[PDB]
């Protein structure tokens, strides 16, 4: 899926 | 164990990659009611990121199998029941975090940096509930959207466009629009402005935070390029 | 659940990387008392390898911190002990299953070597953390490995993955537990050379594991030299 | 030293 941070 | 002992045990659990122990330590530190230092805040965030992360990863695999076995009746029921079990764990973890945010972290956040961090965190854990929620969804989606919007408003007013917390929030709000609301254009628009604003003011990069800042900008552009 | 349902749950847990769930399924399959198929045997082995493996990895890190500030050293010690107790309970669970069900029901040589190698392995994990009980634990690991080694050299082809894997672990036992790097090297070298000499005995269903273990045998020989 | 599995 779409990477997030952290 | 007193605060300092629990923080030390959290750092040990982190090194040992025992994230449930790490989360229990930091949960206890938070329940003492005093405002978390930047160090404690990061230890709490890392611990729960890994605890919830293992369930989200397991959930995605089992959901993919449950979809991939449409024609194999016996195997699909097996996959469905296991996904539901993983969901109960995932929900309990998100409910634990959101309870800490509402009871301790958000009311004790005295500085703008902290408020943006915890509202983004609220946005994040309500988003994880929204990933697996299927009539309760709308309310969960609204709670994630409201936390992110408040954090976004405060970050644009109080933080430099290169601050990692401001960039990270723009990245996760952007992911929320794409994944949860299915608004790819609204997601792309948020990520692009966040990236361009940061590129235009790179002189505002602190030596203590430039690595996180430049990392999030790369992630913002990756999402913009993938959603396009 | 019934056996087939528990085996299917175990495969799901494996895919989900939920190795505690995987181990509980396979433990329940084993407690039904019937001889395990090759598939079930591998699922049990993989499940517990990962369950014990997480503790061995955590133990190594915390022990290193405990070795390398008085208050912080006491906490590291207490945490290592907590991890050790978990590691011990896991090894004892496996060793109890081996003695109550797996070893007495192993009717074929292939199964007996697999389970005696497994016994050798889990007493080796106890030996890694044991500090006066050690000698007895080391002897139990050595005895299980020796019996499995004798049966493999007699009943199996030198390319069989179970025979190669056992030679790799007994070789690791000699190096790590008994600090005998020269016989560790000789054991791994002969295992490798005897496999190279009979590559015509490779099965299409097992050649990938066989050639992988040969590479591992040579890596250990090259690192210990 | 690596073992198998």
């Amino acid at each position: 899926r779409s990477p997030s941070f952290p | 164990m007193d605060k300092n002992e629990l923080v030390q045990k959290a750092k040990l659990a982190e090194q040992a990659e025992r994230y449930d122990d790490m989360a229990a330590c930091m949960k206890s530190v938070t329940e003492q009611g005093a405002e978390l230092s930047n160090e404690e805040r990061n230890l709490l965030s890392v611990a729960y990121k890994n605890v919830v992360g293992a369930r989200r990863s397991s959930w995605r695999v089992v959901s993919s199998i449950e979809q991939k076995t449409e024609g194999a009746e016996k195997k699909q029921q097996m996959a469905r029941e296991y996904r539901e079990k993983i969901e109960t764990e995932l929900r309990d973890i998100c409910n634990d975090v959101l309870s800490l945010l509402e009871k301790f972290l958000i009311p004790n956040a005295s500085q703008a940096e902290s408020k943006v961090f915890y509202l983004k965190m609220k946005g994040d854990y309500y988003r994880y509930l929204a990933e697996v929620a299927a009539d309760d969804k709308k309310g969960i989606v609204d709670q994630s959207q409201q936390a992110y919007q408040e954090a976004f408003e405060i970050s644009k007013k109080e933080m430099q466009p290169t601050h990692p917390i401001r960039l990270g929030l723009a990245l996760n709000f952007s992911v929320f629009y794409y994944e949860i609301l299915n608004s790819p254009e609204k997601a792309c628009s948020l990520a692009k402005t966040a990236f361009d604003e940061a590129i235009a003011e790179l002189d505002t990069l602190s030596e203590e935070s430039y690595k996180d800042s430049t990392l999030i900008m790369q992630l913002l552009r990756d999402n913009l390029t993938l959603w396009t």
